[PDB]
């Protein structure tokens, strides 16, 4: 299961990378 | 009000406040650094609020809010355990990685049973 | 952030 480096939110496959950082750090 | 030592099953309120509006238009997340271990993001939320993380050893006893018009946070703890023992933080998630000097102070909690 | 209380 992969950690985000920023925030060690953890991932699953079933979410990508880029997902996190559109939802997680942008602005909602 | 006296300090963070409480017994398991009890709850705690953690707030994290700052001066001006900095932590709007940013998703939120409450770390802690439990004894041997690194951070762990423990609660988060979306800039919106319409969106919530938790880690799993705490899902369903923790709950985390947010109030941008007060520029704080908070997180409402139930059901301590002792495996919830750690200094609590709060920071904006593109900040989670930061050394804890550049963040905030800090608040204990200490769970006993 | 700055400070955390309770
Ligand atoms: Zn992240």
């Amino acid at each position: 299961v992969y950690k985000c480096e920023i925030c060690k939110m953890p991932f699953s496959v079933y979410s990508t990378l880029e997902k996190h950082m559109k939802k997680w750090h942008s602005d909602r | 009000s006296g300090g963070g030592l409480v017994q398991a099953g009890d709850s705690l309120r953690l707030s994290c406040a700052a001066s001006g509006s900095t932590f709007s238009g940013y998703a939120m997340g409450w770390y802690r650094q439990a004894p041997g271990k690194e951070r762990e993001l423990v609660a988060a939320i979306t800039s919106s609020g319409a969106s919530t993380y938790y880690a799993d050893s705490v899902r369903g006893r923790f709950t985390i809010s947010r109030d941008d018009a007060k520029n704080t946070v908070y997180l409402q703890m139930n059901s301590l355990k002792p495996e919830d023992t750690a200094v609590y933080y709060c920071a904006a998630l593109d900040e989670g990685y930061l050394d804890y000097d550049s963040w905030g102070q800090g608040t204990q909690v200490t769970v006993s049973s | 952030q700055v400070q955390l209380v309770k």
